[PDB]
């Protein structure tokens, strides 16, 4: 086509979605990770995670307001990944890399899994 | 704005 | 912080939101523009438009499944802008620039209004 | 991935 493109549009949209998340506006699901609860937008979770994409396209699960993750999932790892989904920034640290990679594999977040594997390979 |  | 950032994340999220729109997955509102209807995600509309942000943060309107736009709004102008919201690409043409700018002013999409004013000023 |  003969379209023009606004370079910062996608980043501005995500920044606004994160602002809605921070003010708990139009969040439509709670993700339960052991004793912790995380409110989010189903659409953002699906856009970032192969697991959430599969969950919310299921004709029964699409209507659930609460999703319980596997008990092996670390709440901090999930929190770091939820922040990444809404910001593009990943808080990857020596102390959390194993939990973050395990959570990203479970959530099916291929690019996160890739950088974790590379950071781990560098430290061995 | 750019030509994509 | 000491975060790393994935450059393409925001663009990939928006691409996936557009894929959900195309398959009518988790769309939660119909925007009525005269005889035409456009299905969308409230969160994406709020992230792109000052008007939708104001509408869906209203304690009564946040719960509406149908929003009727002012009858002066052109359905093609709205369609072009809805496509822009989900893709960052604006199909701006000599034949549609006036309708697109009028629709972007009504929707409160400042960057779109800005490029329309510049393209109009160049042709005078 | 980059240093933002
Ligand atoms: O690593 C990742 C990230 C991700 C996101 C989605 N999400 C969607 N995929 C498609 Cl094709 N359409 C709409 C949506 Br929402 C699917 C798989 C994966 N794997
Ligand atoms: O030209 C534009 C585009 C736009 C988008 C929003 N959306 C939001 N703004 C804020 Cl501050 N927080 C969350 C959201 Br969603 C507000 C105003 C405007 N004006
Ligand atoms: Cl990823
Ligand atoms: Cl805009």
């Amino acid at each position: 086509d003969s379209c023009i493109q606004f370079t910062r549009h996608a980043s501005d949209v995500l920044l606004n979605l994160n602002r809605l998340r921070s003010r708990d506006i139009l969040t439509d699901v709670v993700i339960v990770v052991s004793r912790e609860q995380f409110r989010a937008h189903k659409t953002v979770l699906m856009a970032c995670s192969g697991l959430f994409y599969s969950i919310f396209t299921d004709q029964l699960k699409c209507n659930l307001s609460v999703i319980n993750l596997d008990p092996e999932i670390n709440p901090e790892g999930f929190c770091i990944l939820l922040d990444f989904m809404y910001t593009s920034r990943l808080n990857l640290r020596e102390g959390n890399i194993m939990a973050v990679m395990a959570t990203a594999m479970y959530l099916q977040m291929e690019h996160v899994v890739d950088t974790c594997r590379k950071f781990i390979k560098a430290s061995e | 704005w750019v030509i994509p």
